[PDB]
């Protein structure tokens, strides 16, 4: 079932995993051609899309509070979903070589996104319960990059380093 | 210069 | 009653992936067991049951590497140490997943248990190095005597292990995996203590025993617990930095023998050339 | 609520094309009361992966409704077709004209499709931008202050591509404009 | 009763050969389906299964007294059962070529073991028993390799040749 895998990795609903959008899930699993165990692994991996689009929600409220960095630091999440799109097609011609490789594989994929994901997950969830506004996102980052995990704190450095870009570009107009 | 005394260890490591 | 079997060992090969499952019963970190059923009196007895109690341990120390995961950089570090570590193990665990979905697979309970048996013995000295890393957790007051003990007891798991061993490299550079990715944090700060004069230290949690002290007259105080002397060029190089920032001036592993005083003694000298650079500009 | 039996994946990856374009497909309906576009409501196609592109042709459609509105805001006001509007609205669009053909040999590039994720993602960037770049003049600003609305959206930099097509469409309004001046 | 045998050669228990761990066997055949011939045959081929988890003991007390030498010893004792789990595959397919052999050449194959295993059996048991610690494991098996038996004196050189790299390592260090 290859391509049912890849697009609930995107995050689009379904009636099998039926989903309302962007916050609530049903598992709905009296399925015939999975196993309970497979129903399991599915789980783990709708968990790598929930947080996706728990992702695109604080994009749509910041693109197209409020505050000149909170879009600097929209430049700096496309980054980090760049690589996750570039393996979402990747994963597409693994499917067109051969359509009957099982799904281990991609639970391995995934496994490789399973400490970036909620790394970044538990940083924008400390973000929004504090209510910052302004430059102190920008210090917020700089003590979540002052932790390790050495592919997430690259990461938090890139996200640091687009909105201090936007410092860089203020204090050249100002003089 | 944090990896880099460490990398210097590998290509000693190479070459010992 | 009957259970599938040749079956069943694919669903544990399916456990050790995606670990908490409802055919076996790893309920917390402390006991974990599985119970299938008794199978039918011909054709695998009681083996077959047996062998399932034995990688019963083989998925308890799985979980508790997994609840080891949370979401210091050392202590940071040497959890992802174990998270890098598993990639390579869950290469392996596709492989065999392939050749049974591939018809036909030529494959049997005892025949895969050989495959994975170098495995078995990397992933129990796996859980040699995180069951002497965490006892003090439980107990108060860790801050930096758990870090302490626990970088000792990785050092202490390093001379057991390495230096008796040697036949297989693979294995050495492993216990070598788990020892330059925990010192990388511990080195990068003393970089930042010397070329920039300041440093981080967390209020939780402590380190190195480095703290700057507030008045001016004082320079430096070493915390008491409650190579050495190469530490020790770093105690005064980062006084003594710290003192130019408020001044304004102007092959083969058998013959690479064995392994890591070696290279220690490699990053004495790296250490040295800049305890030697900086005293010349004093 | 069941409607029939799926659709093929190489008939998807046709429609999406059409509907970037602003033409109807066999499964895409304008509507003209809404100024959307409209797909089938059930179990045709909806996703060979169950009900999948249910949800996900609609953000493209949704992505291909905006482009529709700004055609048809480009025919609307030339002055060869009405005789109302300022010489400052037309050098706004005439910069239009020229992000138009851009959008259409890009979309003239996209086969071959692989899914329908390689190339929503492709014009993801390309989805803010057409999102921001319609709905900046539907309020109705008109002539010297449309010229003062997009000199305000020139200046929301943070955004560093919608800051040069703007720029752009700042250097081509202000053409008129600064030929008053001189003479 | 193909499999019974060469897992009953593993080590690992039964309720027919009920084994508690690693020392104590009940032999309990009130079986119909075995012949009073065939039981104690079952019994010569469980004394080359009882020294192979006398084996696994003295891996797991050394691997996972003291000294550098004992487990140097180690990694020698795992080079005498490598053929052996080798000829444990080999039965395998042996097993699923034709289905229908009988015991025989099961018992043949383990009259090849009968001269390597108690040869090597005696081997620890007269270490344990002088309670040697350090070198003087390696003398004890170079009188020990002084003996003939030309499977096992080569053996009993390749457990020797193992501990003498570790004194190769030695005063290679040293000097």
């Amino acid at each position: 079932m290859i391509h049912e895998l890849l697009l609930a990795l995107s995050g689009y609903p379904g009636s099998i995993f039926t989903w309302n959008k962007r916050t609530g899930l049903q598992v709905s699993q009296d399925i015939p051609f999975l196993h309970p165990g497979e129903t399991s692994v599915l789980n783990r991996l709708c968990k790598l899309g929930t947080d996706y689009i728990r992702f695109t929600e604080f994009i749509e409220q910041y693109t197209g509070l409020h505050g000149i960095y909170l879009r600097a630091f929209c430049r700096g999440l496309d980054s980090i979903l760049q690589p996750y799109r570039q393996a979402l097609l990747d994963l597409e011609q693994e499917f067109l070589a051969d359509p009957h490789l099982s799904i281990s594989h991609i639970n391995y994929s995934l496994d490789q996104f399973h400490l970036l994901f909620p790394s970044i997950m538990v940083v924008v969830e400390q973000i929004k319960s504090q209510k910052i506004h302004g430059c102190q996102i920008l210090e917020t980052v700089y003590k979540h990059s002052c932790g390790g995990l050495p592919p997430v704190r690259s990461a938090l450095e890139k996200t640091l380093a687009v909105c201090h870009g936007v410092m860089y570009k203020q204090l050249s107009a100002w003089m | 210069a944090a990896a880099a005394a460490a990398a210097a260890a590998a290509a000693a490591a190479a070459a010992a | 009653t009957i259970v599938t079997e040749t079956q069943v060992i694919r669903e544990t090969l399916w456990l050790l992936s995606g670990v908490k499952k409802l055919l076996i019963f790893q309920l917390n970190d402390g006991k974990v067991n599985v119970r299938n059923d008794i199978i039918v009196t011909h054709m695998t007895q009681n083996c077959l049951r047996s062998v399932l109690e034995q990688i019963a341990a083989y998925g308890q120390v799985v979980f508790r590497l997994q609840k080891f995961i949370d979401e210091f950089r050392t202590y940071q570090a040497f959890m992802w140490a174990l998270y890098k570590y598993f990639i390579s193990f869950k290469e392996e665990l596709t492989e065999i997943e392939k050749c049974i979905i591939n018809k036909d697979e030529t494959v049997t309970l005892a025949i895969v248990l050989d495959k994975l048996a170098p495995r078995l013995a990397q992933l129990k000295v796996l859980h040699r190095v995180f069951s002497t890393g965490i006892a003090e957790v439980p107990p108060d007051t860790r801050n930096v005597v758990r870090a302490s003990h626990l970088l000792n007891t990785l050092y202490k798991a390093i001379l057991d292990y390495d230096n008796v061993g040697e036949a297989s490299e693979q294995t050495v550079s492993l216990l070598f995996c788990l020892w330059v990715e925990t010192v990388r944090p511990y080195l990068e700060i003393v970089d930042e203590w010397i070329v920039h004069g300041n440093l981080f230290d967390p209020a939780k949690e402590f380190i190195i025993q480095r703290n700057k002290d507030v008045p001016f007259n004082h320079r430096d105080f070493w915390y008491a617990t409650y190579l050495k002397p190469v530490l020790k060029q770093i105690i005064m190089a980062g006084k003594s930095m710290q003192l130019l920032k408020n001044l304004k001036c102007r092959s083969e592993s058998v013959t690479c023998q064995s392994f890591e005083l070696t290279l220690r003694s490699c990053l004495y000298p790296h250490i040295g050339k800049q305890y030697l650079e900086c005293c010349g500009n004093l | 609520q069941p409607q029939l039996v799926l659709l093929e994946e190489t008939d998807l990856v046709k429609a999406v094309l059409n509907v970037l374009i602003g033409v109807v497909s066999s499964t895409f309906s304008y509507n003209q009361a809404l100024q959307s576009f409209a797909v089938k409501q059930g179990v045709y196609i909806s996703g060979t992966s169950p009900d999948n592109v249910s949800s996900l042709l609609t953000q493209v459609a949704e992505y291909g409704t905006y482009y529709t509105r700004l055609s048809h805001f480009s025919l609307l006001t030339v002055l060869d077709s009405s005789h109302s509007n300022g010489l400052v609205f037309q050098a706004f669009t005439s910069g239009l004209r020229k992000y138009l053909q851009y959008y259409r040999a890009c979309v003239l590039s996209t086969p071959a499709s692989l899914t329908l994720l390689t190339i929503s993602f492709l014009f993801r960037k390309l989805g803010r931008q057409l999102r921001y770049l319609a709905e900046l003049c539907c309020a109705f600003p008109t002539g010297v202050k449309l010229l003062s609305y997009l000199y305000k959206e020139a200046l929301e930099n943070s955004s560093n591509e919608n800051y040069p097509v703007l720029l752009s469409l700042l250097k081509t309004s202000c053409e008129p404009y600064t030929r008053f001046i001189y003479d």
